[PDB]
């Protein structure tokens, strides 16, 4: 499995891609991921367990997510690789990522509606299930009042910080878990959420299928800083209360350490690091 | 701790109720969940903090446009 940039991928790439993602989506596979991620989002919180999200565990339980994602894809078409979607370049709604032939645009002004792409609800291939209000339509505003993407200079001074993360183990963090999760400072993987906006910023946020390339380059970024920093180990390393230290199992696999997952070329390579 | 509001804003009722804290717009609870800062999330706008639950149930509001919350 190799995990490519997106805009690197060819027409053909796309097309098996958003095939086996409209198949993954008929079978019911696909609103399992958003019930189960929209779970520890309601449950995590600063004070009590957190594991998905607010927490060291965000990077290791997204990495195992999405390897779980992935091999359910490649049960639809064995050839496919989760792309990532580095949005310090590829960072206007111009971007070949949001054409027709890929995820489709932007949401229309009167109700935020993607009205092209495959996910578009007209094409009946994309209803929304998993949901916190009525509309059963993929919405988006890429960009929405000038909303901005991360600069590089902006990641890069995330990758400069040479400590995992630090207690208290949560949004009040400093640390690159909590600056990279975007809780303080600079704020990297939250903005990116509100900057799709319609589904991809709410509790059901995996219902935009851009939700799985973001936290495809967030993973990325986690192996480009251990490339940086290889002597700064995943922390905390045991006893800590609500919190997986580095060999305690994740929630909801109970059978997956923190450990078991900081090097991912156990499970895929990308196409350059 | 977090103050109790009631009033229309866009043409939604939007509710601070206090017993238990809990936010409703036209009626239906929206989940919202404070960060250890003091800023408040909800389930309609999880990744951008706002100060106060009035101003959450207000992103709420123009998150919406029109749409009911369902349960969670
Ligand atoms: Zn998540
Ligand atoms: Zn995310």
């Amino acid at each position: 499995t190799v995990r490519k940039n997106q805009a690197t991928l060819t027409a053909d790439e796309k097309r098996r891609f958003v095939d086996a993602l409209v198949a993954l989506k008929r079978s019911g596979r696909y609103d399992e991921f958003v019930t189960t991620h929209n779970a520890f989002i309601m449950g995590d919180t600063d004070s009590g367990e957190r594991t998905g999200h607010r927490s060291p565990s965000f990077l290791p339980w997204h990495r195992r997510f999405l390897i779980e994602f992935e091999q359910a894809l490649q049960a639809v078409d064995p050839s496919v690789a989760l792309p990532y979607w580095d949005w310090s370049t590829d960072r206007t709604a111009r971007a070949s990522l949001w054409a027709p032939d890929f995820l489709g645009g932007s949401g229309r002004s009167l109700d935020g509606r993607v009205m092209d792409g495959p996910f578009a609800a007209s094409t009946g291939n994309w209803p929304v299930n998993v949901r916190v209000d009525s509309r059963t339509y993929l919405r988006r505003t890429l960009g929405g009042g000038g909303r901005e993407l991360p600069t590089r200079a902006e990641v890069d001074s995330v990758l400069a910080m040479s400590t995992y993360d630090m207690a208290p183990w949560n949004s009040a963090s400093d640390g690159f878990r909590n600056h990279l999760e975007g809780w303080r400072g600079v704020n990297l993987h939250n903005r990116v959420h509100v900057w799709v906006g319609g589904q991809m910023a709410t509790g059901v946020s995996p219902n935009d299928p851009v939700f799985w390339l973001h936290h495809a380059y967030i993973d990325r970024l986690w192996a480009q800083w251990q490339s940086r920093h290889p002597g700064s180990g995943y922390v905390p390393t045991g006893g800590t209360p609500n919190v997986v230290d580095l060999n305690e199992t994740m929630k909801p696999w109970n059978d997956v350490r923190p450990a078991d997952l900081l090097d991912h070329t156990a499970h895929y390579t990308f196409d350059t690091v | 701790g977090p103050q109790p509001f009631d009033e229309v804003y866009q043409g939604r009722r939007i509710e601070g109720r206090a017993t238990g804290y809990g936010v409703f717009i036209d009626g239906m609870e929206l989940h919202v969940m404070q960060n250890v800062d003091g800023s408040w999330i909800s389930v309609v706008s999880h990744y951008d903090p706002v100060a106060t639950p009035r101003a959450a149930a207000r992103a709420a509001v123009v998150e919406l446009q029109g749409a009911p919350l369902v349960p969670f």
